[PDB]
């Protein structure tokens, strides 16, 4: 909004767009995060702490 | 003054581009010899014409002949002929 | 995250007013971004070309699909940017470029299927995917229902497209009924050399391309082109092409097929020649994009065809995108609006426009010699990369033909030049008037992606040896 | 060098604001306004801003002076050119004879002509390490290294004496290298 | 090179000539008894073109025994002598002559098919850097050919010789 | 330094609005800075000497030092020195002599002429066949865009020619370059003679080769192009067309054909010969009716072109150097020819029929002068680099094929019809009523021809100057067993 | 006393070590070539979990018999 306005003056989003982007930020965000521990899971990324508590 | 060192084609393994090179280079600088000794026999032998005049068909037919014999066979001719190929097979 | 973008997408429109589309569309933009930064990572599951199938074998992921999954966001970031903000803040604008209440919904559907199609490892799952796209697609065309040749072009979109997908599922029954089997996987060099599919596996296949446009079946999607919005042809033209072409590379079904390679040649040969008489800009691009899809056609008859589709795919994504901003950003500096839905439409209308704006004609130009394949633009090494392919299989009569057509389309496309920098008596003098900042700078990221990617040409062949070997 | 000073272009330019356009400033041909075109062209030889300026100030200053100066350039060619007469000495003199510098000279004078002096000296003195000269020092090291009792000879008889060892004798070693020919 | 039956061949192409411009007239005739009637000669088009092509082809390659580009070329030039005809002027006659020709012989050339011989392809032959003393195939490099093919080939004279010269005007 | 540099041509262009001082101060240093890498070249050896990369993958920003070369080489022998000293001599020039007629978008013009050059400069340094094609077409778009806009009447075709007619034999040798690549899986000029292919693929890739050798330079019979983009090209178009975009032609025979396709070279060569004494009897032919004087210049260059040619595939080291000094002294007499008419004459009268024209001598005795000396320059006067070129190059296509490189001696006759009917009625006769008395050449026009002749003088009266530098490229391509 | 041109010897070296650099990329374009013409195994290539290639078809009326290997 601040870069391109959408009705040539700036004003503040308002509370149901903010909070619409909360929540589907909070969607995305939770999808990365899962995917990073799947991928430790499968031996991609590092897995040390990963591995020796799944075998404890 | 530099003298490098002699190098041929048939010996080389074409893979090492250093010995290719010096391989071409020689092969061109040893023609530029045969080229000087072919302006030295023609040197004598404007020589030779200049001071003998009337007889310088008798005094001069080896050098005339000589030059004549190594006009074609004394110029450049390029490594590129010798390189692409292998006389042997 | 597409899915739960759609739903989330579905409750908000039904309750939000038609004032607030325009946001809802910047909502959606900065989702798709935040999604293709943060979940990019997902590249190193593909290393080594490891291949999944998934969804108990009706899915296929690999870096392939991977690839071209991130591409067809990266195209519906810039396209849903393009009706999220406003060129300029006059009335004229307001009426010009509006989005429908339910465009963006409809936008990610589409995207949808065009992701199911390329990630296809089955048949069922191929023609659902096929029919989902193609629904969508047609209510995209006819969702500007106030125009009549939308209305028209989407009637004929739906009767030619409901054809085509006959033919398809005819295709697909056929192969069932010889093999008893809806995957491809279940062929083998054996099966090939046994049995004769080449009829099924060609049906399959031209009922895809005829899709897309290809000779000689061309005309009916050129007057589409012509006749939908322009915001909406900037759309309609290149996601099914993107996906039905990738799915046709991944399977390689039609490998040194006589008649792909007379159906290639027929296309390039319209698709220049064509193009020469037209006078109207989207016409004109609408040939380009059927002389491209030949280029890429080609690809379709040899094997370890992988680099050369992706380089010509994503250069040619850029190349289109940015053509048509240039020609969007084109109208500003028009005496004459010719209706809402398509403001500009003959190309001497841009008669004169170096002398309004230098630097669009820059543009214009960097994007037109891109598409000639001038080096050392993005369009030269596509080309080059496709030649490669072609003559390391023994393509000769088709590259010669390649050559020629390259040679004829450079005319139509140097006429958009032409007639850009040739000069105009009402020069503008000044104006108080912004272009919109974002759009702005996407084009100019286009601009230069498109004059200075070859730097990158060693380093992308070094990462695709490794996640494509 | 620093020349720049704001004062005086925003003096500058109502000075010329009075005049009519270069374009029409002269093609009367009174004498009086005559002078005044003359005296603020004259202005234009006179340079007014060095590089310690042009580095360091605002791109406002920079508007200003550029229009100036493109204004005063007119002014002095548009007279230079419907009068025959130039704008220094201050009325309009025909002193023509000298006294004229185009801008292009200095550069080019001054470097161009200088780099192709230096291009013809380094041809000719790179010409001597040419292959004949050391194909001539190395027949003759060849004939020497063979047959050193020459090295013993007078100097006037020496090289007649190479002469006749080059003439007599195939010195080079081209066969040589040629090992698989035999 | 065992012949080509041209008659027979022509005979075919004949058939088939006059069933596409059935095919070409009754399409023709929708898109627009009538149908011949306003066909455009389209059918004596298709069989024109068809025995030209087809006869020029055989008897071609018979009369010289070798299957290549050239017959293509001469076929091609028969089937443009057809095709501008119809113009009914010299000058369009002859381009249509030429440069069909010169189309069909660039077709013949390239292997007069518009998909790949696959096996004589690149990517399905020989390639690379031969082995000791291997004979050289279409697409194989090395770093010396043997003189006696570079003689044989090239032909003698023009500086190709038997022998290089320094080694055969050596003095002993 | 970069940085700083940008920051100096910002203000310099905030403050002059003019860049056109920035560039001729630039392109002076880069002549100087070439005259300074010759200073430091070693002549005692047949490698590459000032090489570097681009684009590698360790380093797509900079120069590579890694052991793998996957980017775009570059550097120099004794042969692309030669052409890249003409690139430099020749490119201020170019600028100054544009240095008064462009009173609009001046900076934008200035800019495509700078680019172009350096295009063509950055080109002779390439060492492989992907940079070099690169680089060979990058100048297409700034042709066409130049001539398109500061172009004369029929400048709109013009471009369109010089686009076209150059893409389609580009295509061509990039067909070439495409199966050489995928043949050999290298690209490189350094050690390309290396690899021997089969007679049967040496066959079919010159033809590609070839294709593009014949629009470039260009010869018969596709050389039509050329004195329409002449005639509509503004000056600085026409000098850099002339003296360096066609001896790009000539050095891409020496550079990407001869080494690599040698038995097909020798095979196809008697086809060269045709194609070579062809262009030279029917364009010298076809020059003596026409009536532009740009085109007629522009038709001169087509006819020397034939002669390089007919010297650079003579197999033997007198024509190649024929070649390379012809190259070199057309390079400066064309862009003098193409100063005269389409700086002083058309800017002077904006006019190129030659019935206007007549009798220049009356007012303009300087003009005379220099028209008489670059006409006899052209034609091959000796003591002129262009006669060495021409006799040289003639010796080595007598001694290739005595019968044809005979015929071709019928060039001198030839040149000199064309050229001196021109200036005959140029120079001659009374006074032109049609146009009226104009100044004579001034300061700025006497030093550009200046330049020129005294090159070309220099080097026909000691053609041995150059020898230096191409001693061992005389030898690195002729093919004799 | 102003030529200071390189060393022959260090040109050579230095050419040589471009020409190795060279046919080092040479190499590794024609193996990679090969590689990718190469087959990969049945995990890498279609499914690394679930590696058996053989069906086992509906569980409801599982015939004694029916299993063939
Ligand atoms: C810049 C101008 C472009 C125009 C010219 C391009 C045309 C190319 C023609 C050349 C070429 C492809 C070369 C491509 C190279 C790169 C491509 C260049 C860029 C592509 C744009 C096409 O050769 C075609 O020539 C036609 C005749 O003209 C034939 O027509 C047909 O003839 C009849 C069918 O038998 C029919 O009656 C009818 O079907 C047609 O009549 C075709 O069959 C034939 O394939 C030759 O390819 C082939 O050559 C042979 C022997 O050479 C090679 O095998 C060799 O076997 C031994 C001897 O066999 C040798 O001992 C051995 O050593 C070597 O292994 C092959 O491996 C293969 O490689
Ligand atoms: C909605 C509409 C719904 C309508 C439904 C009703 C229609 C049903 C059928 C129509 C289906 C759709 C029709 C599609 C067009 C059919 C054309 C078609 O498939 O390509 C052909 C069919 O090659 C036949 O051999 C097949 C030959 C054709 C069969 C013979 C003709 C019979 C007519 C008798 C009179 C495929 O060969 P291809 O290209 O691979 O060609 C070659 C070659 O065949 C092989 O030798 C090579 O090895 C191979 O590499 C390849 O290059
Ligand atoms: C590998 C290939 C993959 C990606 C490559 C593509 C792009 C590069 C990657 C990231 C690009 C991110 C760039 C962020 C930084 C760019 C940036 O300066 O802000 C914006 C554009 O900002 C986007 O429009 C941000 C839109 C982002 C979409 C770009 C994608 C294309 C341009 O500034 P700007 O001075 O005009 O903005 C001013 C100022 O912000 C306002 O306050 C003023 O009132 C107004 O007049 C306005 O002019
Ligand atoms: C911080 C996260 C931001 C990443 C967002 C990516 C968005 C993609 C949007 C559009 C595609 C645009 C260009 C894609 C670049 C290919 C990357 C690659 O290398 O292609 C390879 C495969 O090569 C190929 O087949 C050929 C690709 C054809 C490219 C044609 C254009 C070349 C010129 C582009 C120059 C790049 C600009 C840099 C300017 C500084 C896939 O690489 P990969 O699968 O391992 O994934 C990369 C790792 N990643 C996910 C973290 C990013
Ligand atoms: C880019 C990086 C390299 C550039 C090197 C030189 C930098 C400085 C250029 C310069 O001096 O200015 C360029 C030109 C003049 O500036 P200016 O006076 O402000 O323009 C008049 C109207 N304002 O500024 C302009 O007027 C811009 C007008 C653009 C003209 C549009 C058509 C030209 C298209 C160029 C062809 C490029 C095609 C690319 C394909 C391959 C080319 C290698
Ligand atoms: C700018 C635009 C530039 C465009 C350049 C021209 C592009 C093409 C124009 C049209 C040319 C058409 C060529 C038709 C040639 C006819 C033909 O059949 O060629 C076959 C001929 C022999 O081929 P082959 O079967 O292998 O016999 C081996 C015997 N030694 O193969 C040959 O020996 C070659 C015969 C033609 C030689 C070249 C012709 C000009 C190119
Ligand atoms: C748009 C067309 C397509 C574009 C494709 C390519 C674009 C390239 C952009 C231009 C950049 C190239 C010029 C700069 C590279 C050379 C920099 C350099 O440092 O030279 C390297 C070389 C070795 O240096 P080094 O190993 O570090 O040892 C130093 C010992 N004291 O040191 C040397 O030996 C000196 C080398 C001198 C090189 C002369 C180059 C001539 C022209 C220079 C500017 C050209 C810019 C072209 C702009 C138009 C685009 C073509
Ligand atoms: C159509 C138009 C097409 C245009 C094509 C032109 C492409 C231009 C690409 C520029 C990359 C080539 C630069 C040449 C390298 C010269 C150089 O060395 O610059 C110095 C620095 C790296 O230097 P370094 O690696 O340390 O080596 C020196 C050791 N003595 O180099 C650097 O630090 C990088 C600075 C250059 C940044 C360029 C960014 C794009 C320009 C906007």
């Amino acid at each position: 909004e601040w870069l391109d306005p959408v009705k040539g003056k700036f004003a503040r989003p308002s509370v149901k767009f903010l909070r619409v982007a909360t929540m589907l930020g909070f969607a995305v965000g939770f999808g990365a995060a899962y995917a990073r521990s799947s991928l430790r899971f499968f031996g991609v990324t590092e897995n040390a702490r990963e591995y020796k508590k799944d075998e404890a | 003054h530099q003298r490098p060192e002699l190098v041929s084609f048939d010996d080389i393994n074409y893979n090492d581009h250093k010995k290719v090179r010096e391989a071409q280079e020689s092969y061109t600088r040893e023609q530029f010899i045969r080229l000087e000794a072919l302006k030295t026999v023609r040197k004598a032998l404007e020589k030779c014409y200049e001071e003998s005049g009337p007889n310088h068909f008798e005094d001069c037919k080896n050098l005339a002949e000589q030059y004549l014999d190594m006009l074609p066979t004394h110029r450049l001719q390029g490594y590129l002929g010798y390189q692409r190929n292998d006389p042997s097979k | 995250m597409l899915i739960l973008a759609i739903i989330s997408l579905i409750t908000f429109v039904s309750m939000s007013k038609l004032s607030d589309n325009r946001a809802i569309i910047r909502l959606i933009n900065i989702y798709l971004i935040l999604v293709l930064v943060l979940d990019s990572f997902l590249y190193l599951l593909f290393l080594n070309n490891q291949t999944y199938t998934v969804m108990g074998e009706l899915l296929i992921f690999n870096s392939f699909t991977f690839y071209i999954d991130m591409l067809i966001y990266f195209i519906m970031i810039v396209i849903s940017s393009l009706y999220g903000y406003n060129l300029y803040n006059n009335n004229l604008y307001k009426t010009l470029f509006e989005p429908k209440k339910e465009l963006i919904i409809l936008f990610l559907i589409n995207i949808l299927g065009a992701l199911l199609i390329v990630h296809s490892n089955d048949f069922i799952t191929l023609f659902v995917a096929i029919e989902l796209q193609s629904y969508s697609i047609y209510l995209i065309t006819a969702i500007y229902n106030s125009s009549y040749k939308a209305s028209k072009a989407s009637m004929l979109y739906f009767f030619m497209g409901g054809i085509l997908s006959i033919l398809i599922a005819y295709s697909i029954n056929t192969y069932y009924s010889v093999l008893n089997s809806y995957t491809l996987h279940s062929l083998d060099s054996l099966i090939i050399n046994t049995l004769d599919l080449n009829l099924i596996l060609i049906a399959l296949s031209l009922g895809l391309l005829f899709k897309i446009g290809i000779a000689p079946l061309h005309k009916w999607l050129i007057s589409i082109y012509e006749n939908t919005p322009i915001l909406i042809t900037i759309y309609i033209s290149l996601i099914p092409k993107i996906s039905i072409l990738s799915y046709l590379v991944l399977s390689n079904i039609s490998i040194n097929s006589l008649v792909i390679s007379i159906l290639a040649i027929l296309t390039l040969l319209v698709g220049s020649v064509g193009g020469l008489l037209q006078i109207k800009i989207k016409r004109l691009l609408a040939f380009s994009g059927l002389t491209n899809a030949g280029y890429m056609m080609l690809l379709l008859l040899l094997n370890n065809n992988e680099f050369s589709y992706l380089y010509y795919i994503t250069q040619y994504s850029i190349s289109h995108l940015a053509i048509f901003m240039i020609i969007i950003f084109s109208i500003y500096y028009i005496n004459y609006i010719n209706n809402q839905y398509n403001p500009i439409i003959y190309v001497n209308q841009l008669k004169g426009l170096i002398h309004d704006n230098a630097y669009l004609v820059l543009s214009m130009a960097i994007v037109v010699f891109s598409f000639i394949g001038i080096p050392p633009l993005l369009g030269f090494f596509g080309k080059l990369n496709i030649l490669m392919s072609i003559l390391n299989n023994g393509y000769y009569f088709i590259s010669i033909v390649l050559i020629v057509a390259s040679l004829i389309s450079a005319l139509y496309y140097l006429y958009l030049l032409n007639v850009s920098i040739q000069d105009k008596n009402n020069i503008l003098i000044n104006s108080n008037e912004t272009v919109s900042s974002v759009l702005s700078y996407i084009l100019s990221s286009l601009i230069i992606l498109i004059t200075f990617g070859f730097i990158y040409n060693s380093l992308i062949i070094d990462i695709f040896n490794v996640y494509f070997n | 060098l620093r020349a720049y000073n704001e004062e005086k272009e925003l003096a500058l330019k109502q000075r010329l604001s009075q005049l009519p356009p270069p374009g029409k400033a002269f093609v009367t041909a009174k004498e009086a306004e005559l002078a005044e075109l003359a005296e603020i062209a004259a202005l234009y030889k006179t340079d007014r801003v060095g590089i310690l300026d042009i580095l360091l100030l605002g791109n406002k200053h920079a508007r200003l002076y550029r229009d100036n100066t493109a204004l005063l350039k007119d002014y002095y060619y548009n007279g230079r050119r419907i009068l025959d007469k130039i704008p220094v000495k201050v009325t309009w003199e025909i002193k023509r004879e000298g006294a004229e510098k185009e801008d292009w000279v200095n550069q080019m004078y001054f470097l161009y002509a200088p780099s192709l002096i230096l291009l013809l000296i380094v041809m000719v003195y790179k010409s001597r390490e040419d292959i004949t000269f050391w194909a001539k020092k190395e027949l003759d090291q060849r004939v020497l290294d063979k047959h050193p009792e020459i090295n013993d000879a007078p100097e006037n008889e020496r090289d007649a004496l190479i002469v006749e060892r080059i003439i007599a004798g195939d010195y080079d070693k081209l066969a040589s290298l040629q090992k698989k020919a035999t | 090179f065992h012949p080509y039956n041209t008659l027979g061949l022509a005979t075919q192409s004949a058939m088939v000539g006059l069933g596409a411009g059935v095919v070409a007239a009754a399409a023709r005739n929708s898109l627009a008894l009538t149908t011949f009637s306003k066909s455009g000669g389209v059918v004596t088009i298709f069989t024109g073109a068809s025995i030209a092509y087809v006869f020029t082809y055989c008897s071609a390659a018979n009369l010289r025994e070798r299957k290549d580009g050239w017959n293509h070329m001469w076929a091609g030039a028969a089937t443009g002598a057809v095709l501008g005809a119809r113009t009914k002027l010299v000058p369009a006659f002859i381009g249509w002559t030429v440069l069909c020709g010169a189309a069909c012989g660039l077709f013949g050339w390239t292997g007069a098919r518009f998909n790949a011989d696959r096996k004589a392809s690149l990517e399905q032959s020989p390639k690379g850097f031969v082995q000791e003393d291997a004979h050289q195939t279409f697409w194989e490099v090395v770093h010396r050919r043997p003189l006696s093919l570079t003689v044989e080939q090239l032909g003698e004279g023009r500086g190709i010789n038997a022998v290089p010269i320094a080694t055969a005007t050596e003095a002993p | 330094i970069l940085l700083s540099s940008l920051y100096l041509f910002n203000r310099i262009l905030a403050w002059q609005g003019n860049v056109k001082h920035f560039y001729l101060f630039a392109s002076n240093l880069l002549l100087l800075f070439i005259v300074v890498l010759y200073i430091n070249f070693n002549t005692f050896s047949n490698s590459f000497q000032f090489n570097f990369e681009l684009f590698n993958s360790l380093n797509p920003f900079g120069l590579s030092n890694s052991d793998i070369s996957n980017g775009l080489l570059f550097g120099i022998d004794g042969l692309s020195l030669t052409f890249i000293l003409l690139t430099v001599l020749l490119i201020p020039l170019t600028l100054l002599g544009n240095w008064y007629n462009i009173n609009f978008n001046s900076n934008l013009y200035y800019t495509l002429v700078l680019a172009i050059g350096l295009v063509i400069l950055l080109n002779f340094w390439a060492l492989d066949y992907i940079s070099f094609y690169i680089l060979f077409e990058a100048t297409l778009p700034l042709l066409f865009i130049l001539i398109h806009i500061y172009g004369s009447s029929d400048s709109e075709r013009a471009s369109f020619y010089v686009l076209m007619f150059t893409l389609s034999g580009s295509l061509f040798m990039l067909l070439s370059i495409v199966v050489i690549s995928i043949v050999l899986n290298t690209t490189n000029f350094i050690n390309h003679n290396l690899f021997v292919l089969s007679l049967d693929l040496q066959t079919i890739i010159w033809l590609g080769l070839f294709i593009a050798i014949m629009v470039k330079t260009p010869l018969f019979p596709i050389h039509v192009w050329l004195p329409v983009v002449h005639s509509e090209s503004p000056l600085a178009g026409s000098m850099i067309l002339a003296g360096l975009i066609l001896k790009l032609a000539l050095y891409a025979i020496l550079r990407l054909l001869l080494p690599l396709l040698c038995e097909a070279q020798i095979l196809y060569t008697p086809m060269i010969y045709i194609i070579s004494l062809l262009t030279i009897i029917l364009t010298s032919l076809a020059t003596l009716r026409q009536i532009d004087l740009k085109v007629i210049i522009a038709y001169s260059s087509i006819s020397h072109m034939g002669i390089a040619i007919l010297g650079v595939c003579s197999n033997t080291s007198l024509g190649i150097y024929g070649s390379i000094v012809l190259g070199v002294a057309h390079g400066f007499v064309s862009p003098a020819l193409f100063l005269i008419v389409g700086g002083i004459l058309y800017d002077r009268y904006h006019i190129r029929i030659v019935n206007y024209y007549k009798g220049l001598t009356t007012y303009m005795p300087q003009l005379a002068t220099y028209i008489i000396i670059l006409s006899f320059a052209n034609i091959g006067t000796p003591l002129t680099g262009n006669f060495t070129g021409e006799f040289l190059s003639l010796q080595g296509g007598f001694i290739r094929n005595p019968i044809i490189g005979g015929i071709s001696c019928i060039s001198v006759l030839l040149a000199a019809i064309y050229q001196l009917k021109l200036t005959n009625k140029l120079t001659g006769g009374i006074s032109s009523i049609y146009m009226h008395r104009t100044n004579d050449v001034t300061i700025r026009e006497k030093f550009i021809m200046n330049i020129l002749i005294i090159s070309t003088l220099i080097i026909g009266i000691c053609p041995q100057i150059m020898y230096n530098l191409l001693y061992w490229t005389v030898n690195n391509y002729i093919y004799i067993i | 006393t102003f030529f200071h041109p390189k060393s022959r010897e260090d040109i050579l070296n230095e050419e040589a070590k471009i020409v190795q650099a060279l046919n080092n990329q040479r190499e590794l374009t024609i193996k990679m070539h090969e590689l990718k013409r190469e087959e990969k195994d049945y995990a890498h290539s279609y499914s690394p979990l679930f590696s058996d290639p053989v069906p086992q078809g509906g569980s409801i009326g599982k015939a004694p018999g029916s299993s063939r290997e």
